[PDB]
């Protein structure tokens, strides 16, 4: 869901904006895949399963029974009294959904506007989804993939 | 643990016919009457005991 | 029918402590079928469905609890877990996972506290 | 020394409660968010302030 | 439906405070047992003094002879009474008030729930079990 | 990120479930009936009080 | 640990209390602990609480509910005197005795049965002794019981008819006191109420044992004088005693025969002298009071 995706990057801002070090964000493959990038590119310095409670200590097996009740938990970094995650915003909307080809993708990290979309900015991450999965941009490019532009996070 | 006799059967008759009268469904709200038919509309569609969804 | 449930079971409470047998019990013995008057044919009369869904309710319960103390100490008990699996027809059960041989002992654990009875 | 932050799933809870009902779904209260409990100060008791009053 | 009528009956004969209340409960009572209903209670309140002077039927009162009426009926049954209360001139004021019966079936008049004793049964066992 | 996301339920953690779920209804509504025939039985002992004649 | 230390810290000794710090009801005991500094420390302001206390402050004694509050201030009340009242009695030397001749409640004796042939009367008492309670909280005390009570159905549906079958044949008059018993037996097991907060004996006002007689350079003394003063120039209106203030303390004064003349010639200002007493006995109340009884030791 895009609409919870955009939940999360709304939720991440306002936790920067007070400074918690901890919370917590819907448990689905979209969200978890989109915290590992974050993750692996240094905006977040951990990432746990969990509950509604909190983090889990030891490994709880996710079944029916209880995934209603489970969340995923995301740790905050700030530095020199600056958040690392200062901001973070979709690119393809609900009701507009951007799918660009790995030539375009090309051009949007060269400075080129593309489809509206301003080009990727130093020290930005820009994630993209193809065949459910998500990565990097420039990572797309690589693999020759097309897909769509779904949020850029600074 | 036995060795006022029995009550007459007249009187046993009249304590059927007041607890018959207080729960009358002609006595009663209409709303209680309500309540009955939803459960009879329930069981008549109900995939299995219990199906109210 | 004028005759009363109340009426019916104080004639054959009197009739089976005073001897009398008119034949109204007769009659009464085929208003309720009941060929027999005895203090244990008033009391199967007057049966109420509550009693039996009580006794019923008692043997639900007693089999999920039985089936989870069951399954609860075979865990626990590693060396017991590997006898009951290889007792139940299982082929090398110590060589299985976690959950692929759980499941197993749950199947087992409900398939001797509900096949037996 | 209470853990803040631990939520029993309904596999911790096998037997029957207090009301003779076995828990099969997880209740309102188990689907609230409670990252709050983790940011407010815990209230320090102890067994002493008891025996003191 | 669990019924509370509460009637101010005329005292008209100082000699026989209690007669034209005996007379109407009579005649109440057998309007709701000839119709499917039960009467449950009557509690007598004794003769007070009105308010104020009170008019009916072109006659003026002072005071009344107060009566309490516990009774299960239907509601067309309840109307009938009530329209059968307020035409006859021997009653002054009278009030029906529904006694909700939703929690439980046995509910005592309200001036005995006002007293803590909330159904017959608790009174009844109160006058056998202690007396 | 390996382990699967969700575990489906096995054929035998169903039956267990619905055994219990079963229970939970049947007893609820055995319960309400008892607690009918109790109001019942004090309506009973009550209705030599009331006027039916 | 830091919390471990706090829990013995000697704030966290004193017991929560939010009673009113301005009471104008009828007072018979200390109700706020007293806190004390030191000389020096009342030179710093400091008493070991949250904040300094306003140097406006010159007595040594106080009293408080909250550390801090909304206002930015604490709420205490700058006096002591309950602890004057408590030595006043101690120079009385009046020991403290039941007018029920019942034991001492600061010995661990040897109790047995004799009162509590009235299982009956305190069982109940539980649920009975409800005289302030919730109208819902106590109704919570009815359903609840009524399952625990319930659960031993089984339990007594068989030593009954085992140990006085008799009575289940012929009548239920032993058979109560077969339940009553039986509850109790299976509640002493039970805690309920097992700290009772009620007052025990004299409360800490005084662990003076009764016999010991005081010698003095003129012999021993047989008859404790005390001033006081007269409150009333007319007896407590129902009652046959005047009332008098003793040592912090209103005591009922018994007159030998006639009431001094000084009563009528000073009228309400009777307060103003001061006479001498002699204090016959001193009994505790339930309610936590003192009853002290004396007598106006007039010159003769």
């Amino acid at each position: 869901s895009l609409v919870k995706l955009a939940n999360t990057c709304a939720h991440l801002q306002n936790c920067s904006k007070v400074r918690v070090a901890l919370t917590s964000i819907p448990y689905t493959k979209l969200q978890l895949q989109f915290a590992y990038n974050l993750y692996q590119q240094g905006f977040l310095s951990s990432l746990q399963k969990g509950s509604t409670m909190g983090p889990d200590k030891d490994f709880v097996e996710v079944t029916p029974d209880n995934i209603s009740t489970r969340r995923l938990w995301v740790g905050l970094k700030y530095r020199d009294n600056k958040p690392v995650l200062s901001s973070c915003k979709l690119i393809s909307k609900p009701n507009s959904r951007i799918h660009l080809p790995m030539e375009d993708m090309k051009k949007l990290c060269s400075g080129v506007t593309i489809r509206n979309i301003k080009p990727l900015q130093p020290g930005e991450l820009i994630l993209v989804r193809a065949h459910n999965n998500i990565m990097d941009i420039n990572e797309a490019i690589s693999k020759k993939l097309d897909g769509e532009v779904l949020c850029r996070v600074k | 643990s036995g060795l006022v006799g029995i009550e007459d059967i007249e009187k046993l008759e009249d304590r059927r016919e007041a607890i018959l009268r207080i729960l009358s469904m002609r006595n009663s709200e209409n709303k209680n009457a309500i309540k009955m038919a939803v459960e009879l509309a329930r069981k008549e569609f109900e995939r299995f005991p219990g199906d109210t969804g | 029918e004028k005759t009363t449930l109340l009426r019916d079971i104080r004639t054959i409470q009197d009739a089976l402590s005073s001897g009398s047998t008119p034949k109204e019990l007769l009659e009464i013995k085929q208003r309720y079928g009941i060929q027999d008057f005895s203090q244990e044919t008033v009391r199967q009369l007057l049966q109420l469905d509550i009693s039996g869904l009580e006794v019923n309710l008692e043997k639900q319960r007693s089999l999920i609890d039985r089936i989870q103390t069951r399954l609860s100490e075979l865990l626990s008990n590693d060396l017991k877990c590997d006898q009951f699996l290889k007792d139940h027809g299982v082929e090398d059960p110590l060589t299985l996972k976690k959950n692929i041989k759980k499941n197993l002992l749950r199947k087992h654990v409900m398939m001797d506290m509900q096949q037996p009875s | 020394g209470h853990i803040i932050g631990k939520l029993v799933d309904v596999t911790e809870q096998p037997h029957a409660n207090n009301k003779g009902l076995y828990k099969t779904r997880p209740n309102s209260s188990d689907k609230r968010v409670g990252v709050k409990r983790l940011y407010r100060p815990p209230k320090l008791t102890y067994v002493e302030d008891r025996l003191r009053s | 439906m669990l019924y509370e009528l509460i009637g101010l009956v005329r005292i008209t004969n100082s000699n026989a405070p209690k007669l034209e209340a005996k007379e109407l409960s009579s005649t109440i009572g057998k309007l709701i047992i000839q119709n499917r209903g039960v009467v449950r209670d009557i509690v007598p309140m004794g003769i007070r003094y009105l308010p104020k002077i009170m008019k009916k039927d072109q006659e003026k009162h002072f005071r009344a002879y107060h009566f309490l009426m516990l009774f299960d009926s239907s509601a067309a049954v309840q109307s009938e009474i009530l329209r059968t209360l307020k035409k006859d001139p021997r009653v002054i004021r009278s009030s029906i008030v529904k006694v909700d019966l939703d929690k439980q079936l046995d509910r005592a008049s309200s001036l005995h729930r006002s007293l803590g004793k909330k159904s017959i049964l608790e009174l009844v066992n109160e006058d056998y079990q202690s007396i | 990120m390996s382990q699967p996301l969700l575990r489906n339920r096995s054929p035998e953690e169903s039956e267990l479930l619905k055994l219990k779920r079963n229970y939970n209804r049947s007893l609820l509504n055995f319960q309400a009936h008892k607690k009918k025939l109790n109001e019942l039985l004090n309506l009973y002992h009550v209705a030599n009080e009331f006027i039916v004649t | 640990t830091l919390a471990e230390l706090l829990g013995r810290s000697r704030i966290a000794q004193v017991a929560n209390n939010h009673k009113p710090l301005t009471y104008t009801g009828k007072k018979f005991h200390p109700t706020h602990q007293i806190i004390e500094t030191k000389p020096s420390t009342l030179y710093r302001q400091e008493w070991g609480l949250k904040s300094a206390i306003p140097s406006k402050i010159k007595s040594r004694y106080l009293v408080y509910n909250d550390l801090d509050t909304l206002e930015r201030i604490t709420t205490f009340e700058p006096r002591g005197g309950t602890q004057w009242n408590r030595l006043r009695f101690q120079e009385m030397g009046v020991p403290i005795v039941s007018n029920i001749g019942r034991q001492n409640p600061f010995f661990k004796y040897i109790s047995r049965p004799e009162d509590e042939s009235h299982a009956k009367l305190s069982l109940f008492k539980e649920m009975k002794g409800d005289t302030d309670i919730s109208p819902a909280a106590m109704k919570k005390r009815l359903k609840k019981i009524t399952a625990l009570i319930r659960s031993f159905q089984d339990e007594f549906k068989e030593w009954l008819v085992e140990n006085h079958p008799d009575e289940l044949k012929l009548n239920s008059n032993k058979l109560e006191d077969y339940v009553v018993k039986f509850l109790n037996k299976k509640l002493e097991t039970k805690t309920n109420k097992k700290f009772n907060t009620e007052i025990i004996g004299t409360g800490g006002l005084s662990y003076s044992l009764p016999g010991k007689l005081k010698n003095s350079p003129n012999g021993v003394i047989q008859r404790t004088v005390v001033p006081g003063r007269i409150l009333n120039v007319v007896k407590e209106n129902n009652d046959n005693k005047w009332l008098a203030a003793i040592g912090g303390f209103v005591a009922d004064v018994v007159f030998f025969q006639s009431p001094p003349s000084s009563f009528n010639s000073m009228g309400d200002f009777i307060r103003m002298k001061t006479f001498l007493f002699e204090i016959l006995e001193a009994s505790m109340e339930k309610n936590g009071s003192v009853s002290m009884h004396a007598r106006l030791l007039e010159p003769q």
